[PDB]
């Protein structure tokens, strides 16, 4: 299990010390987990949680939805940074044949655009499972002012 | 004298796959901006553009897709980690692709971290050979996760061994002591607010041009932000119109300070990856290595530890219950057997048979130098049970 | 049943001399920004010895480091310090010669290496024959026109491809030197089917024929 | 849409260019990036649908990727990786065989 | 309490269905806090608990030291939940002067959106100026009492020192709300679930 | 009357892997007990009492 969570910036040691440290510690008390692998980055905060791999299968959503719950309510108290579970399980398990779109001298947007549109006329296939883009941009825009 | 020679018999719990698809991963020694990594990976690319059994090949800039469920991914260590899949025509090594490869970044440029990986069968397994250094302290933890791999490093057929976060990085610490800023007709709100307006400006709120969604953001004037050279005897502008040279700043200097940890099980910890040469497999280097890093480990503190981090773990984890569960099913078996006869000189008679069969198992394994493999520790009970039969 | 090992190799290492320098700090240390690592609770680098090996030597960094960090304290004058670290052996390292200016070939290479036939890329090879895109059909009775649309690769590519009813080839061979890498205005040699593709101009060969049909939603 | 936003008379209604630089929309600094034979490119993964008989999927869909093409606008190249549906046809060949 | 004739296994999924009748109705209450407690009471196996006992030193430190038990605990081979109790949370008062902030034509409220808006501002942030991964970082935010009695204000707003303004309380402990004691003496016990 | 109960809410500090959340308050010579609490000459913002 993955679970992702950002911060508007602060020093990685009180970032870690703060978020990572208490998310870890209200988790371990989680039944069937046996490795709990921390991550940490100027601004991220990332956790891996690993169960023994003596359990039955089939109940694996159980055990995810125990960590929802138990992340839940401790989530009223952290501070003002954004947070959020990634992949309660990882969906990115099969994947049939990748499609690359080259292209220069055109605007990103279109392109992206278009391969929106290919989504849209790929629905029409008989069966579909997931569909995911890669290297998307998302353009900003900086005010400076003088 | 079988059971005798059994001792130096290799096993290994997984092979390769024979995938015509290959892998390669490189490390930056320092986090640097994504533009150096792509400059690498450029330079990579241009090297390799012309070649047989070179097709359908992709680059990875940050994060690793996922294929089948057969490796894990780095998920997000672009400034430390990038990846290059390659697709053969018949073989990744038919030419020794993967050697070339490797005398390539050779040659290439120093202290670049790099690793060839053929895909792999079977649950994943990161590197083949790795150790974990625990410890509460960074300073401490760090030395000695250096003292290890100097005495790690004492059997000369592992080709290299990486630690991990072992390096820091250009902090710059700045603060004031707010009297000249009173003094200069300054307050700590306006103070926070500069500061602000120098690294990241305040957020507004969003526009919705199409489907998406884009967030605009301010910011001060640039021709006073972008790097740190320029950034050095800076008059600063003051709210009241007034501009004053930084000299009213202090202890603005350089410090250092690791930006990556592992707090595994909310501890700090550095994982040593190994690479090996000649050909044998990392449980038997395990066995062989296993006394004097021992020793080592046990001259420390206790409040610190070692453990392995290569493949034994995953081995006995899969084969834990096996030792627990066979018995049974064997006695189970043997009552069966009594089933059908009806004296127990019969039954130790026909049971002699099962051991002694260990013969041609290794007898047949010896010479070839095959490494044991799982699926045979499975298919031996098999073989006790035909040959019961 | 038992082989043998192949011989050690020095970790390969580019390092550099020491050379007291008065870059702006009497007697100060430059050095490139990734020479530099934490060792107990200071800065240091690692000095390699002449006999093949190299031991750490703790420094106290004072002066600023733009890109390149500059010491002061700790040296010794013509001693090779490190300047490609952060994977070597602690205690003790072989360490490999760095002597070259560039033992690696990366010198040069960024300029060309000279192993085998060049790669590929688009402008240069024959694509191969595809259904017919739908053009971009951009033409207007006419100028300036975006630099994106035309592709002149070496002035042996002018976007001739006219804009009409067969998306043949044309004798349209105007340069203007008002290249500003914005928009192409030209004065002479301009029409009405004088436009092109925007992107697909070299992933196209010359007199193809196109379809009226185009995308849109 | 923002260019010309003006303000109150004590407060100097003016441009926002006369008083701030519009900076144009741009990309930010990259955080994940592909790239198809050493050029920048997009791709796009799609997963087989639980219990979707497999070796159809693929042909249905190299099919519609051929209607795409055809319909496929100016400046767009097409390329497939990991066709595994070829991948298992030689494995089970092998196989059996 | 539900009817104690149905069967077991199912109580977690009863205990989503109630998360789930309360999750949306929450968008109706008005802006009290609101969570949860316990859909199932994890309290049900405890083991020894043990009572660490200490005069004078600090409840802070006498807490650090339990935390870093804790970790130790860690270690051992099979560990269920583990919950401290009587735990102290010191909070700080800040008094004005209402007269004389009165006198100077100021209101806290103002204060208080100041001292808001400084504290809302992280004092580091990475900046990356060169090729090599580099950030900044200063010491201005608040961070204890001392690091807020110094702050000023505006000229026109009579910046002056917290301290020339109001009473700048020293963190302590609030009226107490739940109390541990062994042997009538005050301590800190600590119960561990196999 | 908020300022004599319990006074405005500020943002809290991280002083440890803790929070303490920092509260405001009026002059505590005016507050405490019901007794001193009858006949209380209360201060107005302009000043006056
Ligand atoms: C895997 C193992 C090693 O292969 C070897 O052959 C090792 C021997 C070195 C090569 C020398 C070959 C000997 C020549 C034999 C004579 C002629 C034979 C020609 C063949 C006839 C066919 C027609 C061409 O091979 C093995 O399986 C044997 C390994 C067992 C020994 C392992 C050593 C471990 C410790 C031994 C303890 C010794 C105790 C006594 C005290 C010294
Ligand atoms: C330890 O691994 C031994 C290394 C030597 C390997 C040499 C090759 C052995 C192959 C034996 C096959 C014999 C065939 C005889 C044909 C008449």
């Amino acid at each position: 299990m993955v679970i992702q969570t950002r911060w508007p910036g602060a020093t990685v040691d009180d970032t870690l010390e703060q978020v990572t440290d208490r998310i870890e510690k209200k988790l371990e008390e989680l039944d069937s987990l046996d490795y709990v692998k921390s991550y940490t980055r100027p601004g991220e905060s990332t956790v891996f949680v690993y169960l023994k791999d003596t359990t039955k299968a089939g109940d694996i959503p159980d055990i995810w939805y125990q960590v929802r719950k138990k992340i839940s309510d401790i989530q009223g108290e952290f501070p003002q940074g954004i947070q959020g579970p990634g992949f309660n399980d990882e969906f990115g398990d099969v994947f049939g044949s990748v499609y690359a779109f080259t292209a220069d001298g055109l605007d990103f947007r279109q392109l992206r655009d278009y391969v929106e549109k290919v989504r849209l006329d790929i629905r029409s296939v008989k069966d579909l499972g997931k569909v995911q883009m890669i290297g998307a941009q998302n353009e900003v825009i900086y005010l400076n002012f003088s | 004298v079988s059971l005798f020679l059994m001792k130096f018999v290799q096993h290994q719990f997984f092979p390769s796959s024979d995938r015509p698809e290959l892998l390669v991963d490189l490390n930056l020694p320092q986090n640097s901006s994504i533009h150096e990594t792509r400059a690498v990976m450029d330079r990579l690319e241009a090297t390799l553009k012309d070649d047989e059994d070179i097709d359908h090949w992709s680059a990875y800039v940050g994060e690793g897709a996922i294929r089948f469920y057969l490796p894990l991914d780095q998920q997000l260590q672009n400034n430390f980690y990038g990846q290059l899949v390659i697709v053969t025509k018949d073989l990744e090594a038919r030419e020794r692709v993967a050697a070339r490869l490797r005398d390539r970044l050779r040659k290439d440029y120093v202290g670049i971290s790099t690793y060839v990986q053929p895909l792999e069968m079977g649950p994943p397994v990161g590197r083949p050979i790795q150790y974990r250094v625990s410890g509460p302290q960074i300073d401490k933890v760090r030395e000695y996760a250096m003292g290890l791999a100097g005495v790690l490093d004492g059997n000369p057929n592992i080709g290299d061994i990486v630690y991990d976060w072992n390096e820091p990085g250009k902090m710059l610490k700045i603060d004031i002591a707010q009297d000249k800023a009173r003094q200069l007709g300054l307050s700590s709100e306006d103070v926070a607010q500069i500061m602000n307006s120098v690294v990241t400006g305040s957020a507004v709120t969003q526009v919705r041009d199409d489907i998406y969604l884009v967030n605009v953001i301010g910011r001060a004037e640039d021709s006073e932000r972008g790097s740190l050279e320029t950034l050095e005897s800076l008059q600063i502008v003051t709210p009241s119109g007034t501009s004053i040279p930084l000299k009213a700043f202090a202890k603005v200097s350089y410090e250092l300070e690791q930006p990556l940890v592992w707090r595994r099980d909310r501890k700090p910890t550095i994982t040593v990856k190994a690479s090996l040469r000649g050909e044998i497999q990392p449980t038997d280097l395990v066995a062989r290595l296993a006394p004097e890093v021992k020793r080592f480990a046990d001259g420390l503190p206790a409040n610190y530890r070692i453990e392995v981090g290569g493949t034994v773990e995953e081995s006995g984890k899969a084969e834990g219950p096996i030792a627990k569960v066979v018995p049974l099913m064997l006695f189970l078996m043997a009552t069966f057997l009594m089933i059908q006869l009806q004296s127990v000189q019969k039954l130790f008679l026909v049971a002699s048979v099962a051991p002694l069969g260990l013969i041609g198992v290794v007898a047949a394994l010896l010479p070839t130098g095959t490494p044991m493999g799982f699926v045979a520790i499975l298919g031996i009970l098999a073989l006790i049970g035909i040959i019961i039969r | 049943c038992g082989a043998e090992p192949p011989a050690e190799e020095h970790v390969r290492v580019l390092a550099q001399t020491v050379k007291m320098a008065e870059f702006a700090a009497e007697h100060s240390v430059v050095l490139p920004w990734s020479a530099l690592s934490k060792v107990g609770e200071q800065p240091a680098v690692w000095l390699l010895d002449q006999q093949g090996k190299a031991r750490l030597q703790p420094v106290r960094v004072a002066r600023y480091a733009s890109e390149k960090v500059v010491i002061d304290g700790g040296l010794e004058a013509g001693q090779t310090v490190v300047t490609v670290g952060g994977q070597l052996l602690h205690p003790g390292q072989v360490v490999e010669v760095a002597q070259p200016p560039q033992p690696t070939q990366s010198t040069a290479s960024r300029d060309a290496v000279g192993g085998g036939q060049p790669g590929n890329s688009r402008g240069g090879d024959e694509p191969p024959p595809a259904p017919p895109r739908p053009v971009l059909t951009v033409t207007v009775k006419t100028s300036v026109l975006p630099a994106s649309v035309l592709l002149e690769r070496d002035g042996k590519t002018q976007v001739w491809v006219v804009d009409g009813k067969q998306s043949s080839v044309a004798l349209r061979e105007v340069q203007v030197l008002s290249r500003d890498e914005r928009q192409v205005v030209i004065g002479q040699g301009l029409a009405d089917g004088d436009r092109v593709v925007r992107a697909g101009v070299n992933s196209l060969k010359p007199g193809q024929k196109i379809k009226l049909d185009e995308d849109a939603r | 849409d923002l260019q010309a936003v003006n303000l109150r008379v004590n407060d100097r209604f003016y441009r926002l260019s006369d008083l701030a630089s519009i900076s144009r929309d741009f990309v930010d600094p990259p955080t994940s990036l592909f790239r198809y034979k050493g050029e920048p490119a997009i791709g796009l993964a799609v997963a087989m649908k639980e219990g979707g008989n497999i070796l159809e999927f693929g042909e249905a869909l190299n099919a519609r990727m051929q209607e795409i093409t055809g319909e496929l606008p100016v400046g767009v190249g097409v390329h497939q990786v990991s066709n595994q549906a070829q991948v298992v046809k030689k494995a089970v060949g092998g196989f059996t065989r | 309490y539900l009817k104690d004739t149905t069967k077991a296994g199912d109580i977690p999924d009863i205990w989503y269905q109630v998360r789930k009748k309360i999750s949306d109705i929450q968008g109706e209450f008005p802006q009290g806090i609101q969570g949860p407690g316990f859909n199932d009471e994890f309290g049900d196996v405890f083991g020894s608990v043990y009572a660490f006992t200490a005069d004078g030193l600090d409840f802070r430190q006498l807490r650090d030291y339990v935390e870093k038990v804790r970790l130790d605990i860690r270690s051992v081979k099979d560990l269920g939940k583990v919950q401290m109790i009587g735990a102290q949370n010191e909070v700080i008062y800040l008094n004005f002067s209402t007269r004389k902030l009165a006198a100077l034509g100021l209101d806290q409220r103002q204060v208080v959106q100041s001292l808001q808006a400084q504290n809302a501002v992280t004092p580091s942030g990475v900046v990356e100026a060169g090729p090599e991964r580099i950030s900044v970082r200063t010491s201005g935010n608040f961070r204890s009492e001392k690091d807020l009695q110094a702050v000023n204000l505006r000229v026109n707003d009579r910046f002056y020192r917290l301290s020339d303004l109001a009473s700048i309380s020293r963190d302590f402990v609030d009226p107490p709300t739940s109390l541990f004691r062994y042997k009538g003496e005050p301590a800190i016990g600590l119960a561990v679930a196999m």
